[PDB]
DNA sequence: GTACCTACGGC
DNA sequence: AGCCGTAG
DNA sequence: GTACCTACGGCT
DNA sequence: AGCCGTAG
């Protein structure tokens, strides 16, 4: 080819990267809320039959499968998106379940792949739930010897559950994790209410809810979050001042802002001490065991007034943090910066398709069922004119077209018939069939209902969400104080 | 490396030596911070029967011990000076965690050998199940090896110096013959 | 409770050192294999990796081995089967790689993310009725999965590829031999037990480096065959020739096995810089894909090159010793072998398994048969099984009919409620007839195989004579006299 | 962690900077080792138009390319001390070597440009898509991208440097909204 | 068994 | 005295 | 990801 | 600052 003008090659090169790193790297879609990596791992797991009721499996072997099948990248990337999925103080609802050291909130990482073992949690039956009933786009793998899903059925809204962050060319994301129960009801609201207001939503939605719980100051920044897609969220750990004998008091600091690493965040105040700093503090511990939960002890200096000394500890150390809300999502393949009421319509509309599908996919499957059952019913009812036409036949192509033609059937009928066991000639299999030949019409008859009214294909929608709602929903963990 | 414990009365305060840092999260998890210690070593240590003295010190997993047990080594080691009445041995539940066992105990006879007479050395006993403890979750390894009201350890005793002295050198040694000789006598297939 | 100090230090120590002998760093004198290597093979017969099909990514090979057989660090997995896929190291590939695999110049191949790999055809000899009750399988580290304790080995891999394994109170060094020299020494064997040595060496002339070089002298081959140890004097394949103006150079092109080429290169290269040896002017590695090993050592016009070329044989690995200590597991313990033994064990093995394959093949064609029989009944009173299936309300009542009516098995009865009714054409019918003469004939020749244990070795012996001819090869390492 | 050639004349000498070790020693297997000499980097180097003059100075992957290069950089650049007349540039033909290529782009523009006014950096073509470079045997690295008779390398040209000076900072920059702008601006979403 | 770089955006 | 190759 | 630390025996 | 988390 030559030469290559610099310009060119820069501008070509650079923007095949961007594009690659915001579409199918750092970004989550907005239906499944996922990245391509995790997506992967999810699928991976359903692929190999890594069901909540098996066993465990060792993830070196998991990791390898959806490295060769889906992602052509480093097993480092793949296992710790794994490990961090298993995470209770990451993941708001967790979808790996593992066993093993699958790491820390000090920060310590997971023990190697070789030594720890996983599956899918209850939950994440309920994002690959019906991705067989043809409810999602399946697409070629990178070499194309694979099919891969574009996206998960996702049958709970889980881009505002677990929520996202993500650094990409030109943009990043950082979407807060939500209460289950909360989104549901939203999303509940909104299907009763195509012009439901942003502050109508936050009946249901009273704001984010981190699996590390811990406290929320004030609504401003989660509205302002809410109504543009972009907020500034004041995060405080749950402390409390009590006596400890002789006329002394500590601060006790039992939960800490979301995505804090608690041995940084106290290393930071004994360097406030050390650096003289702060003034008050005679001790400093970490007391935090499997029994007690989060224990952070700070000793406060006889007659010193702790309050003063915590609300220091709040300005100066990561006790408080802030949780700067950039709510970008991929949104038909591109990026998008959305608020609270666009992210809950994108993902009712994926519902809406997802159901719709899986109504339309078990009414071909029946309609081809009863199909069979018509050539079947014909081949009991004449079993003996069937077996003669078969015997007198040479070859399967001729048994085929003489038993098409003598009694009226289709390929795929004849083919059934040729297909059937001598063990389905007993006595009761002409019964069998006609009940469930009768069943099927029924069957069809309900999906046809379904199909013909969007209301009652829309109320479907309502009901599952409910079903996932009072099955998964848990209470609300972070605390929302009035400022 | 080490992950001290709160307490600094060492007649309460237990060290666990585990093999890696697989293990060495899942020991930080599941440990009482304010009794008990966790000194990640580096897999297979330092044979100190066949290196010579120079290359001891200069061994950084060698030297990371001495520091730990705060005690020195040799005619300088000093018991009173011993930052923990518990040094436990915790290595992986498979033949290479025996080894690093047999290499652990060599350095301390051969070293701190009035540790082993005080009754200071343990051996932790982990379920037989997983191989490494990083297969382990933190609650389980708590649990069954580390906590004082379920866990089951082993005191290391010393009943004969002279027939220790013997059997260090000639399992740790530089003469292969005595070993090979050990292993075709005791060996059972 | 309590433990003594000296218990704890011989029972730890002779649990690890027994683990190493035994499960890890010697070779089984049936198959030639540690448990890694047979952890591998097997494996990639289990993933159906076999030569015919693509090339699947290392990292997916070596996690299932990890994770269903070998539990160790995947570096040891992957290490050990890129060392079977160079063709430097193993005189017969075992493993077919595909990407960076290495280099005699110790670089490491590629991350195991980015390489593939796959069987070689001669690895199907290896695994070559493992599923035909040959050999003896046991269960995993954690009960569940199964693994063969030895692989069928329908050549001599131990002798053929070599060992070198470092244990504990014991190491073993066996070096490669040639395939077609191998089988034509066990061919012998099979028809004298009381060959010698000397006999036996008329067909093995010594060992056959992948890397092909000199050996000097048969004393060292003679003595490692007769006892298992002897050292053996391995040379680098050099000449002498001119440069042009009156100048001459030494051209090295076969270097001796596990030599490190950049290796020996630094040292002649330290050795002149040192002003150890007199006569060099230029060292090069001119050695390409294209053109094979090719090291050239430059030549000071009328210094003696030969002279030189003797320095360099004594002061650098151009000249390298193979201590020879046939160490290998012989019905699980390790022992110091010599040449006959090496060969007696594998004959025994080969023996076993011919016969075992032979008794199962016997039972399924006899098993095939009976069901057969039971469809040929069927298809003779087709009209009879339809009317008996028809009037059974279930299927344990046409079963227990089935078996009444046309004395016949469950497994017959169980077959015929299975059969399809595309089995009731005119191909199909034929088709169930033709196998059954077909296996009656098969049944035969098996029973004849197991009536004459004079059979049974002449297949032992043509069976070898086939894998001889098809993947046997010339003599690479010359022995100079 | 260089692997020169032989010959010590740069007009016929080669330097290949390969994306990995892994395809670092598959392509020194490969190689015509008289004149093409190799040079791994490890991974994303550092991007030189966001960082600092000590930063750049202090960088291992930086220090070890102006080593091999011997020219000398910015004001210090000598041409005539090129121990290379082709620097070929050698990564994966996916979305993180095309990365790879910007930032080393960046590099020898910002301080080796007469490097690229002289025609000698160039960009290797290996086979495009699928997996990396160390998925390729040393055959065919050599055939397809390394052996001059077969080989199709594409020598950089500089045009307009008033143009190459705004592109440089607009995409590798600290300016975020102008490389945002450029992204919203260019992008086909198919 | 271990240590350590880089891009990328936002605060 | 440092390398070979399975192990931590 | 890679080149490192360590055990282990027998060659040099 | 330097950290968050997918990438080389
Ligand atoms: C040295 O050989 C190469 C290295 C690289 C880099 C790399 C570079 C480094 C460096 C480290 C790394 C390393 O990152 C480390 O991975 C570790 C994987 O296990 C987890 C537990 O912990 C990770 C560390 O957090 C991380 O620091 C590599 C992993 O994958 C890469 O791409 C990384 O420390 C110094 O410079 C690229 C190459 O060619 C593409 C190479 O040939
Ligand atoms: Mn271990
Ligand atoms: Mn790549
Ligand atoms: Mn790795
Ligand atoms: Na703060
Ligand atoms: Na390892």
């Amino acid at each position: 080819i030559n030469e290559r003008n610099i310009t060119s090659e820069m501008r070509e090169s650079f923007l095949d990267y961007a594009m690659s790193v915001i579409v199918a790297r750092a970004l989550p879609d907005v239906r499944d809320g996922l990245k391509p990596v995790h997506r992967r791992i999810l699928y991976g797991l359903n692929e190999q039959g890594m069901t909540p009721d098996k066993s465990y499996k060792k993830s070196a072997r998991i990791v390898g499968d959806v490295m060769g099948k889906y992602h052509p990248h480093g097993d480092s990337s793949i296992y710790e998106a794994m490990v961090r999925m298993a995470q209770d103080f990451s993941y708001r609802y967790p979808l790996v379940d593992g066993q093993g050291n699958f790491g820390s909130m000090d920060g310590d990482g997971a023990a190697a792949m070789r030594f720890t073992e996983a599956r899918m949690t209850k939950i994440t039956l309920e994002l690959l739930r019906d991705i067989n009933k043809d409810t999602i786009d399946f697409i070629d793998n990178y070499d194309g010897n694979e099919r891969e899903p574009s996206v998960l059925p996702a049958r709970f809204p889980n881009l505002l559950a677990n929520g996202a962050s993500g650094i990409a060319v030109g943009m990043a994301t950082n979407i807060p994790p939500h209460n289950l129960t909360e989104l549901i009801n939203g999303v509940l609201s909104l299907s009763k209410n195509p012009d439901i207001s942003i502050a109508e939503l936050m009946e249901d939605i009273e704001g984010p809810d981190f699996p590390t719980a811990g406290l929320i100051l004030g609504k401003s920044g989660i509205r302002r979050a809410y109504e543009t897609g972009r907020g500034s969220i004041q995060m405080r750990s749950r402390a409390v001042i009590e006596e400890r004998g002789g006329g002394r008091q500590r601060i006790v600091v039992t939960e800490i802002p979301f995505q804090v690493n608690k041995a940084r965040m106290i290393e930071k105040i004994a360097e406030l001490v050390r650096d003289k700093k702060i003034d008050g503090i005679t001790d400093l511990r970490d007391e935090t065991s499997l029994r007690t939960g989060v224990r952070v002890v700070i000793d406060v200096r006889k007659d010193a007034n702790a309050s003063v000394i915590l609300n220091n500890l709040y300005k100066q150390t990561p006790l408080q943090t802030s949780f700067g809300v950039n709510m970008i999502a991929l949104v038909n393949g591109r990026p998008k910066l959305i608020n609270l009421k666009e992210a809950l319509v994108h993902y009712l509309e994926h519902q809406k398709t997802v159901v719709r599908r899986r109504t339309q996919y078990n009414l071909r499957k029946a309609k081809d069922r009863a199909h069979i059952l018509e050539g079947l019913r014909i081949a009991l009812d004449h079993i003996d004119e069937i077996i003669s036409t078969i015997r007198e036949s040479d070859t399967d192509k001729v048994a085929m077209e003489s038993l098409q033609q003598r009694f009226k059937l289709s390929e795929k009928q004849a083919q059934a018939i040729l297909d059937m066991r001598l063990r389905r000639l007993t006595g009761l299999e002409r019964d069998k069939i006609e009940a469930e030949y009768n069943e099927l019409l029924n069957y069809i008859s309900e999906l046809e209902t379904i199909l013909a009214d969007e209301e009652v294909l829309l109320q479907l929608v309502r009901d599952e969400l409910t079903e996932i709602r009072d099955r998964f929903g848990d209470d609300r963990r972070t605390e929302i104080q009035l400022g | 490396k080490l992950a001290d414990c709160s307490s600094k009365s060492p007649e309460e305060c237990e060290i666990f030596l585990v093999e890696g840092d697989s293990a060495g999260g899942s020991t930080k998890s599941g440990r009482d911070s304010r009794t008990q210690a966790i000194l990640p070593l580096r897999g297979k240590i330092l044979n100190v029967e066949k290196a010579r003295l120079d290359r001891i010190l200069n061994n950084n997993e060698i030297r990371q011990m001495i520091t730990a047990f705060g005690t020195g080594i040799g005619g300088d080691f000093d018991l009173a000076k011993a930052r923990y009445h518990k040094i436990v041995i915790m290595t992986d539940a498979d033949v290479d965690g025996a080894h690093i066992r047999t290499l652990l105990l060599t350095f301390f006879y051969r070293f701190m050998r009035p540790l082993i007479e005080a009754g200071y050395v343990y051996i932790a006993q982990p379920p037989t199940g997983y191989k490494g403890l990083g297969e382990m979750n933190a609650d389980q390894l708590w649990e069954t090896t580390m906590n004082p009201e379920h866990r089951a350890l082993l005191q290391v005793k010393l009943e004969d110096a002279i027939e220790a002295d013997q059997t260090f050198e000639m399992l740790m040694g530089d003469v292969v013959e005595n070993r090979r000789q050990f292993i075709e006598d005791n060996a059972v297939y």
